[PDB]
């Protein structure tokens, strides 16, 4: 740490010591059922854009490796999470929104976008954490006479709130003269049909879109991916995976008055201090494992190769041992004398290389 | 605002004004000398036992090596300041068992052997009035592991790698230095600061002090009891002033409060996202793949490095100010205590 | 009906999230009821409805237990979905489907059902209803009020109770009446920044607004 | 700009300590002028004869 | 016509605060110090002001530096003429030569030019596509304008931190100079100093 082959007489702060974790614990809630992605990704028809169908996926085990086999799509495009990490951590609830749009308009299904779908049909929030899946439906939703079972809304008076559905069928008026239920002058139908044909270009082909929206862990988690549970141990330095939270520390039984709606406890520095066990309703306290800086007290390399180790600020039962106010000193012998200070250590304690075989001694 | 009371001193070309009586006045000057010595671990603060953050932290060069060098220089400089101010006497003098110094009552500034830490009455008042923040130089980790009630601020400071080193000189050693300086001042005079200590009666020393400022020495010997009573009443007034007014020690309280709030700000800066998706490294490392989490960890590393560099720079400027004040206090110890000063308002 | 006005008297604060925090002061920006605001007192002895504006706040002091429902929606007669509850000693079941209501009530998704303990247990019944991003949030808390004159002093935080998965845009709401009288306080939420104080037990015991008077801005 | 303020809120408490530093300098300037010039208790005046 | 420097500084949030003591109060403090020095001598700095004739005060000033006091009383008119000629020489030197006050002008000029730099750094791009925020909001969508805004925010924060650090260092230097000036006011004006070249 000095980048030298010779050191001088003094005290040097080299590194820190830390008890390594010895076990790995994964705590997931007990659950048996499997989430029905087969009904979502493989259906005989999908709903229109203006009346998109939302399915609430909950109380099951979600496996995301079967999505590729269910539908022949290219990219599992996500925005808040990663596709490869979805089997490790877990959420509170999943929402699957299914519709069929035109191929030219798939880039509008994104946070912070405008256009026609994103303004009057389907608007995503800016804080959206989820994935968007689109795949071709030229062999399922295209007719040579024109598919007229899909409608989209382009005329509306105002913008759309995120995740707001509108199935109202009223004749749009863009003038002072009222329509009075008749689609006459300056009166339009807000819903128009796509009219899909197989002779169109690749940009006008129908794309089936499924949007999987996850919400973060704020409630008891009830949908989680497949991971095996581990028996809980306490008072040991372990790695823990509590409902997707990965950390290192010691778990202690704590008397914290958690309210029944609360699940987590946070600190000043936004660190998780207390958790609730997912299987049994118990409160556990997370404390990081024992640490501390290490100082090396030595004379010069020209004099001797002997060193003493000062463990800083620990009552060292968790490592000639001498307990000082600035940690404890190992390798130096205390004497009941009083010389001048040679190497300062802490609160009135100094070390020196003395005969009274040469040795490193500590004194006041 | 009023600058002061209006005065019109009556000046003439043959008129003089001469005093006929005197007062003996005891004032109080409070000077900071040293501040809290802190140490910062970059690996625990920026990363916190995350191996990916450690691998992306060694590509930023030697920023933390020079940060640790600057903080080590400050920590050595504080002990050098205390040693320069207090350790100016070469021996440890002791007052005689007989307590008679011409009628002057030094019982409130000389230590008593009843209490273990040998401090005087006024030293006890000054130590009790300036409350401490209870920094973690005492081995507080046994209390931090066994957490009780809510978590303290000091435990949250310690868990993020922000520690406080104890000073080299304990308060008992500073009290021994102060007692040696007082004994050498009241038994010998100014001779102990320029060689060997020379015993002298205190009345003759006060005659020398009066003869230094132009007043002939017969004024003291004909008014000794009045001057002794004025000094004793002044010491009673200064203990009543220290017992009543709590705003006199604001400089040392500011010294404590600044170093407390710097560490509190450094701890509270860990909650900031710094443009990333989360302030927690494990949530980023679990929710993302390698490249995206590398980008977010790079953003958090840059933000925390900037906050640490700001803390170290402000600590360096505060250390320069404290060192200037400590040099002034050392000069005042060398001139006011070890001798008599002819400088005006010094 | 009868309409009157009352001051708020620093009431209507709730837990902003579901995270335990103890002995800290936390600053959160959210839809809150502002301190010392104009709260409309309604006496239902006689019924046009009230506008919904960024969430509402309900208070009731009815010891006689004659309030047994809240009705939401836009046009209130079929069409869009309208919430409807039934309160008795047995169930608190939720009805979202249309019924074609009358003027004096004395075909979509999200048909929530909920069988649990009764909501209505010298008592104060507080409620907060809000709607953000398609999420509908309910907050409630009992308060054993002794001096039954107006909204009492103190800080009673509101427990979050029910979150709906999705809903329709809401602009109007009603109140049920029981006949074989009724009085309720209505306040309106606004986007405000609050500084909440947590004690050692993790409860909200005090709160300071950041837009009331410059002393409170200085405290914030 | 509202969007710039919303993205500036994520950067923490840099502006608080910068305002604290500038306020400390601002009160230190008046402390300097006070300790230099205000060294008298009474405002004396010269007599009319010069 | 053209926008002023102070107007462009004020429009961007850089506000210069006034000092607590007005120049009339500083002039009254200086007048009180001069009246106490002329009439009393050093006696007003150590308690109550005691009047003394100015010739006898000057005799004690000569007796301080080791000259016997009869030298003044035998050469009073010559010393008065020398003092009056030196005062007139200072008057003519200040009326003609102006480069003697180059210190305080520098105290002005740095505190101008730093603020000037803090305006100029608003024109920089810092790796973005435009230094104007409204053009970034007008031309770009959500994520790309967020990236450009993040770049501009980081650049402006770095420049403002540099300004604050330079102001702190200059404040330390000015505080050292003010401590020296307070010592000189306490020791030269309020007494007679035996320190050489002080
Ligand atoms: C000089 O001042 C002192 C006070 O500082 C005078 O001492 C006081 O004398 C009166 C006489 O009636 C006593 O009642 C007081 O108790 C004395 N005070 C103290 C503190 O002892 C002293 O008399 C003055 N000198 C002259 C010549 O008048
Ligand atoms: C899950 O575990 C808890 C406690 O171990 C038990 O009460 C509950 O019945 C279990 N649930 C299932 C579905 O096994
Ligand atoms: C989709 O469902 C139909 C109906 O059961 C079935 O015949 C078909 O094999 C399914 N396809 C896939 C890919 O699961
Ligand atoms: C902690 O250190 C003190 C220092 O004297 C000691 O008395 C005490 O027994 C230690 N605590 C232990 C070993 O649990
Ligand atoms: C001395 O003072 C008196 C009274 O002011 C004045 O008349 C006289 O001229 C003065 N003496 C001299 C030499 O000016
Ligand atoms: C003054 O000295 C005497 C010793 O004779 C002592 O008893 C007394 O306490 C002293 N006064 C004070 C105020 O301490
Ligand atoms: C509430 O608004 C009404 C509207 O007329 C007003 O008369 C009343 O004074 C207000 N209440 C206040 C300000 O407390
Ligand atoms: C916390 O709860 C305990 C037990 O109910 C109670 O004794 C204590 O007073 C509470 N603390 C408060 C209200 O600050």
């Amino acid at each position: 740490t000095l980048k030298s082959f010779t050191v001088e007489k003094g005290i040097y702060q080299t590194s820190n010591f830390r008890v390594q974790p010895t076990e790995s614990i994964v705590r997931f809630p007990n659950i048996t059922n499997l989430c029905p992605f087969h009904e979502v990704f493989n259906a005989t028809t999908f709903a229109s854009v203006y009346a998109w169908n939302r399915k609430r996926i909950s109380n099951c085990v979600a496996d995301y490796s079967v999505i590729y086999n269910f539908a022949p799509f290219f990219a599992f495009k996500c925005y808040g999470v990663s596709p490869t990490k979805l089997n490790d951590l877990c959420f509170t609830n999943v929402y699957a929104d299914s519709f069929v749009i035109r191929g030219n308009e798939v880039s509008q299904i994104a946070p912070g976008q405008t256009g026609n779908i994103a303004d009057y049909n389907y608007k995503l929030p800016d804080d959206f954490t989820g994935c968007v899946i689109a795949w071709n439906s030229n062999k399922l939703d295209s007719k040579p006479s024109g598919n007229y079972n899909y409608l989209y809304r382009l005329f509306r008076k105002s913008k759309l709130k995120p995740f707001e559905r509108d199935i109202s069928t009223e004749i749009y008026q863009a003038g002072n003269k009222p329509c009075n239920g008749v689609a006459g002058p300056n009166c339009y139908s807000p819903l128009q049909s796509y009219g899909f044909r197989p002779t169109y270009g690749v940009g006008h082909q129908p794309y089936r879109v499924v949007v999987l929206s996850f919400e973060l862990l704020h409630a008891p988690a009830t949908v989680c991916g497949p991971k095996k549970s581990t028996n809980l141990v306490k008072n040991k330095c372990v790695n823990f995976n509590f409902n997707g939270l990965t950390g290192t520390g010691v778990l202690t039984e704590s008397n914290k008055k958690f309210l029944p709606f609360q699940q987590f406890g946070r600190d000043i520095a936004d660190t998780t201090d207390a958790v609730r066990d997912p299987q049994t309703l118990e409160i556990l306290d997370i404390t990081p494992c024992s640490f501390g800086g290490v100082s090396v007290i030595t004379p010069g390399t020209n004099t001797s190769n002997q060193v003493a180790v000062l463990y800083q600020g620990v009552n060292c039962t968790e490592v000639n041992v001498f307990q000082t106010r600035a940690g404890c000193l190992i390798g130096a012998e205390y004497v009941n004398n009083s010389y001048e200070c040679d190497i300062p250590i802490g609160a009135g304690i100094c070390a020196s290389y003395q005969t009274q075989s040469q040795s490193i001694i500590a004194y006041t | 605002m009023s600058l002061g009371a209006e005065n019109s001193v009556a000046y003439s070309n043959n008129s003089i004004a001469i005093p006929t009586n005197f007062t003996i006045s005891v004032t109080t000057e409070i000077l900071p000398v040293s501040m809290t010595k802190t140490s910062v671990d970059c690996t625990m603060y920026i990363c916190g036992d995350s191996t990916e953050c450690s691998n992306l932290l060694l590509q930023y060069g030697s920023f933390c090596t020079q940060l640790k060098r600057a903080l080590t220089g400050i920590a050595v400089e504080q002990d050098k300041n205390t040693q320069e101010v207090f350790a100016q006497v070469k021996q440890i003098y002791k007052t005689p068992p007989i307590k008679y110094f011409g009628g002057f009552n030094f019982s409130q500034i000389l230590p008593d052997p009843s209490k273990p830490s040998k401090r005087s009455f006024i030293e006890d008042l000054l130590f009790n009035k300036v409350t401490l923040a209870d920094a973690g130089f005492i081995k507080q980790y046994g209390d931090c592991l066994g957490d009780i009630a809510a978590r303290d601020l000091i435990c949250a400071q310690k868990f993020n790698g922000l520690t406080v080193l104890p000073p080299l000189l304990t308060d008992e050693m500073i009290a021994q230095y102060t007692s040696a300086l007082l004994a050498g001042t009241i038994t010998s005079g100014w001779t102990f600061g320029a060689g060997a200590a020379l015993q002298i009666p205190f009345a003759m020393q006060m005659a020398y002090r009066f003869n230094g400022i132009g007043v002939t020495q017969n004024v003291l010997y004909e008014n000794q009891k009045l001057i002794a009573n004025q000094f004793n009443s002044a010491i009673g007034k200064i203990q009543d002033s220290l017992s009543s007014t709590a705003s006199a020690l604001g400089k040392l309280q500011d010294v404590v409060n600044h170093n407390a709030q710097a560490l509190n700000t450094l701890v509270k800066q860990l909650s900031s996202k710094f443009g990333a998706i989360s302030s927690v490294l494990n949530d980023i490392l679990s929710r993302l793949d390698k490249v995206e989490a590398e980008v977010q960890i790079d953003r958090l590393i840059t933000g925390r490095l900037q906050s640490l560099q700001t803390y170290v720079t402000q600590q360096l400027i505060r250390a320069a100010e404290i060192r200037a004040s400590a040099n002034l206090a050392a000069t005042k110890m060398s001139e006011c205590v070890l001798g008599q000063s002819k400088r005006v308002d010094f | 009906r009868t309409q009157s006005y009352t001051n708020s008297f620093t009431r209507g604060v709730y837990y902003p999230d579901k995270v335990f925090r103890s002995s800290v002061l936390h600053s959160t920006q959210d839809l809150f009821l502002p301190f010392f605001s104009n709260v409309t007192w309604f006496h239902a002895i006689h019924n046009p409805a009230l506008p919904f504006n960024d969430g509402v706040y309900f208070a009731s002091t009815e010891k006689s237990n004659i309030i047994r429902g809240w009705i939401f929606g836009t046009t209130l007669d079929s069409k869009t979905q309208s919430l409807l509850i039934v309160n008795n000693a047995t169930n608190v079941v939720i009805k979202v489907c249309e019924f074609q209501f009358c003027n004096d009530p004395f075909a979509n998704n999200c048909t929530f059902e909920y069988v649990s303990q009764p909501f209505l247990m010298k008592n104060l019944r507080e409620f907060v209803f809000k709607n953000i991003d398609g999420y509908f949030k309910i907050y409630s808390k009992h308060t054993p009020i002794n001096l039954e004159r107006d909204l009492p002093q103190g800080f009673s935080a509101l427990e979050p109770l029910v979150d709906l998965p999705i809903g329709i845009n809401i602009t109007r709401f009603q109140t049920l009446l029981a006949l074989h009288a009724a009085a309720y306080y209505v306040g309106y939420l606004q986007p405000r920044t609050f500084l909440l104080k947590y004690n050692e037990n993790g409860t909200i015991t005090d709160a300071v607004d950041c837009a009331l008077d410059p002393l409170s801005e200085t405290k914030c």
